[PDB]
């Protein structure tokens, strides 16, 4: 139906709205395509369960309410490989 | 052992609330839970101050005072609704007035 | 952010800012008199809205109440409400004041 | 529809019907004493049979304030538009017949009652 997602960096935060079925770095490749951000600027901090490693949207942790249009999913993000852990 | 107990009042919010309407509507089913406003105007808290009870007003012009010279049309409001056999005299705002006739009336 | 006119940056003087939808935030009376301002051809890409005293949780509830609302206009859904805080929602009636909606 | 009684001047009594053909018209003649009145309307006696679609005069307002009363939120006043009204049923043996729903819009001094 839809998802949503809080990409939230301290001092700059990304929106999701797409489908329930979508690759975890396809939205790397789309916050790419605008914000600029290449895939060196990921690390995607954890969900409420176990942060998808199989690179899909339809798997554990990712539910029906996480996705919902009243209540987003607030987490804490990182632009960075392995350099720094950068909050604020 | 539990009991299954519930009632409905049946029937025959299906309705467009954008931001404004959602707004007043919140504080509309919320009044009394307001402590001080900040600096918000009269014109865009029109409807929900409508929609008070004279008490939440006197709780608010003594937590909001700057505002009072901005209610005093909606207290005559209340006054056509509980003292309507009045009229006030010259020099006379709505607010002292309605509080006058209400100690008055309870002393 | 970009020269793209589909993602739109807004701030409010703080920290966490906030990147919505241009196609998300139709609804908007004032996105036609300040994104569209004297005239349309590139004022709408710059998507810097330098604006002042909004709380972050505040603008960001807003935010999703634009695509909340705009997805949600003409769509299959018509029931749903939308949870605003009542402390909040105080300092949101100052964003009924300014977003238009 | 329903035509009112007529009351006499003099004596402060009932007038009565009477047709004068000197005139050949409608007089309403008081016979406690001498008083006449011709008459505006020529209704003298009238009846509702099937005529009960009106049940709104007799609903008062003042029900808009019963506890008791079901309040509902789907059905907003056409005077005023508020939210909150309160809907019953028409109560009459002469509304048996229909459980139609009668709405009182729940604020003060709009006092509007409408139907369906
Ligand atoms: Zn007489
Ligand atoms: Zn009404």
């Amino acid at each position: 139906m839809d998802v949503f997602l809080m990409i939230r960096r301290h001092k700059t935060t990304i929106f999701t709205d797409a489908k329930e079925s979508s690759t975890v770095f396809e939205l790397k490749r789309i916050v790419e395509g605008i914000l600029k951000r290449p895939p060196d600027e990921q690390r995607l901090y954890k969900d409420d369960q176990l942060l998808d490693d199989g690179k899909t949207l339809g798997e554990c942790g990712f539910t029906s309410q996480t996705a919902r249009p009243q209540a987003p999913a607030t987490v804490g993000l990182a632009f960075r490989a392995d350099d720094t852990f950068e909050a604020l | 052992g539990r009991r299954m107990n519930s009632k409905m009042q049946v029937y025959s919010l299906p309705k467009m609330m954008t931001l404004h309407q959602q707004c007043i509507r919140v504080l509309k089913n919320n009044i009394d839970s307001i402590f001080e406003v900040g600096g918000v105007p009269y014109s865009v808290l029109e409807p929900v101050l409508e929609r008070c009870t004279p008490d939440q007003l006197y709780r608010i012009e003594e937590y909001n005072h700057v505002l009072i010279e901005e209610t005093d049309q909606l207290w005559k409001v209340h006054c056509h609704r509980d003292f309507k056999e009045e009229r006030p005299e010259e020099y006379e705002s709505w607010r002292e007035m309605y509080l006058r006739l209400q100690d008055a009336r309870e002393q | 952010e970009g020269p793209d006119a589909m993602y739109v940056k807004l701030i409010s003087s703080d920290g966490h800012e906030f990147i919505v939808k241009r196609e998300h935030a139709l609804t908007s009376g004032t996105i036609k008199a300040m994104l569209s301002g004297p005239g349309q051809f590139a004022e709408n890409e710059t998507n810097e809205v330098n604006f002042r005293e909004i709380p972050s949780h505040v603008l960001s509830k807003v935010c999703m109440y634009f695509t909340y609302k705009v997805r949600y206009t003409n769509s299959s859904t018509e029931i749903p409400e939308f949870p605003i805080a009542p402390e909040i929602a105080l300092e949101l009636l100052m964003a009924a004041n300014f977003l238009d909606c | 529809g329903f035509v009112g009684i007529r009351f006499c001047q003099e004596c402060n009594n009932m007038l009565y019907p009477k047709e004068d053909k000197e005139n050949r018209i409608l007089l309403y003649a008081c016979r406690n004493c001498d008083y006449q009145q011709e008459a505006d309307n020529s209704c003298i006696y009238v009846n509702k049979i099937t005529h009960e679609v009106d049940e709104l005069t007799q609903i008062i307002a003042d029900v808009s304030q019963d506890p008791t009363l079901p309040r509902t939120e789907d059905h907003p006043c056409q005077k005023c538009g508020h939210k909150e009204a309160v809907f019953f049923q028409s109560h009459s043996a002469r509304a048996e017949d229909a459980m139609r729903l009668y709405y009182v819009c729940t604020a003060p001094h709009c006092g509007h009652r409408w139907t369906e």
